[PDB]
């Protein structure tokens, strides 16, 4: 009876956390790609910065989301309007994906003052509505991302703590696997057989998600606000320009550390932004037995092999780390995993620069011709495996650092603030992707100038990414040796 | 960000 109930609801609850996942890895794994394959085509750092404010704008929207739903707002509704505006961009997309609806939606180039000869005047004019589609979509997202997770939590928490956790084991599970289906198919899809088809299987996904979380609302269990203590602090925070000594405590002890990981964030979302569109600019595989036109080994591929290495990992990570690490001569601390993971991802944007650097020294020779999509990339003759060390170690520092800095989050807040410390740590994720997107801007611009070339659509070949690379790194290295140095006088 | 995992994880194995 309740047994049955609850499962069905968590299923439920289940399904829709799959389905939004299972979309978003899809939308956000192939959009540089397509940002540079439709006639719309921008121009290289344009697309990544697309992306890298795209994820910014997920992560910003996340804490203000989960304040907008602990509002006056009820949680069910806002997961409702969430997935309503979600749908409503996952079916945007896949008109701009159509010629006939690209065509149609957008506007011909006669209208809006379109007629400059080159490919900049139909971006001009297809801007609007793809920047339009990617805010909803990341507001969407940002909401259901920030109130899932608490919902099916008071969902299955009332009968006892080890459904609590036995829920929240396939939660995990059925997230990872969500997120390893969507990247194979979705991005092979995409990548080799249609972009149209390729965004339309995220909409019915999108679809299923949205009218599963609908009738289940009938046999769901609701739960009314409660205040959302995020306008308690905000009040606090304002009025000095027991709650009070506990928010003074969790601010100051949460902040540094997450202003430290801020520029982790940063060559994250970086690192899946460039290093897709470095894969694009390297030399890709062909998989043309049965094949005309060679289906290319996807980048989302490859950020599949990190996250299957990552589910691989964690628990054998805890298994042999753990005991081995309590007896041993490098004890490991929450500070010091944090330090180690920095490490790890300043080795792998190391890594990353100095295969740029080979890459574009190997392209001052000759250039060969692969088309990877529906437009041709010029690239050099070095596989992209070489990418795998720097994905792999951007991996385990992936691992290392974000589990130690919510181990110290956690560890040093109270409980109540639990939901206040997620949405900060979310917040500063997002701070990040949006630093991570004005250093690019400010690399590309031509007050000083690093990689411009008047040509960054297809042309970076002769750009020089592998110095902005280079001074991700640097940054990297400089909180790195900051958060040392905090560590000795603390 | 591929993690979400297990951090809505530790908040509740907590």
């Amino acid at each position: 009876g309740a047994f049955a109930g609850r499962r069905a609801a968590c299923g439920a609850v289940l399904l829709t956390e799959l389905l939004e996942r299972a979309a978003f890895y899809g939308i956000t794994s192939n959009l540089v790609l397509f940002l540079n394959g439709a006639p719309f085509c921008w121009e290289g750092a344009q697309a990544s910065e697309a992306l890298l404010l795209f994820m910014g704008l997920t992560y910003l929207g996340s804490p203000f989301g989960g304040w907008l739903a602990d509002a006056r707002l009820g949680r069910a509704r806002a997961i409702l309007l969430s997935l309503a505006l979600y749908l409503l961009g996952m079916l945007a997309f896949p008109l701009l994906a159509a010629p006939a609806t690209r065509a149609a939606l957008c506007g011909s180039a006669r209208l809006l003052n379109c007629t400059a000869p080159g490919p900049d005047a139909a971006a001009r004019c297809c801007s609007p509505a793809t920047f339009a589609g990617l805010v909803l979509v990341g507001l969407g997202v940002a909401t259901v991302k920030a109130n899932i997770t608490p919902f099916g939590a008071d969902q299955v928490k009332d009968r006892g703590p080890e459904a609590t956790r036995r829920f929240f084991n396939w939660f995990y599970w059925s997230i990872n696997l969500g997120a390893i289906l969507s990247l194979g198919g979705i991005a092979y899809i995409q990548q080799n057989v249609s972009f149209v088809t390729g965004y339309a299987i995220p909409t019915v996904c999108v679809g299923l998600a949205f009218v599963v979380f609908l009738c289940g609302q009938s046999v769901f269990i609701t739960k009314p606000p409660d205040g959302s203590a995020f306008t308690d602090m905000f009040k606090i925070l304002t009025y000095s320009c027991e709650e009070k000594v506990e928010d003074v405590k969790a601010l100051v002890k949460i902040v540094p550390v997450f202003l430290a990981l801020i520029p982790y964030w940063t060559v994250y979302f970086q690192m899946q932004t460039t290093y897709v569109l470095q894969s694009l600019h390297l030399r890709i595989p062909e998989i043309s037995n049965i094949t005309t036109t060679p289906h290319t080994l996807p980048a989302a591929w490859l950020t599949m092999f990190d996250a299957v290495l990552i589910l691989l990992l964690i628990p054998l990570k805890d298994k042999l780390v753990d005991p081995i690490l309590r007896r041993h001569g490098l004890l490991p601390s929450s500070l010091k995993r944090i330090a180690v993971g920095m490490f790890f991802v300043m080795c792998s944007a190391f890594a990353a620069g100095i295969l740029e650097s080979k890459r574009l020294n190997l392209v001052k020779e000759k250039t060969i011709n692969q088309t990877i999509g529906n437009v041709v990339y010029h690239a050099a003759d070095l596989s992209l495996w070489w990418q795998v060390p720097q994905y792999l170690l951007i991996g385990i520092s992936e691992i290392f650092a974000s589990i130690a800095g919510l181990e110290f989050a956690y560890s040093a807040a109270p409980k109540s603030m639990q939901s206040a410390i997620m949405g900060l740590f979310f917040f500063f994720s997002g701070v990040g992707s949006f630093v991570g997107s004005g250093l690019l801007a400010l690399v590309s611009i031509k007050a000083i100038g690093w990689m411009s070339s008047h040509t960054d659509f297809g042309n970076i070949n002769g750009c020089y990414l592998n110095y902005y690379f280079f001074l991700l790194a640097a940054i990297q290295g400089a909180t790195l040796l900051l958060f040392l140095i905090i560590s000795v006088k603390y | 960000m591929l993690s979400e995992g297990y951090l809505s994880g530790l908040e509740y194995w907590n």
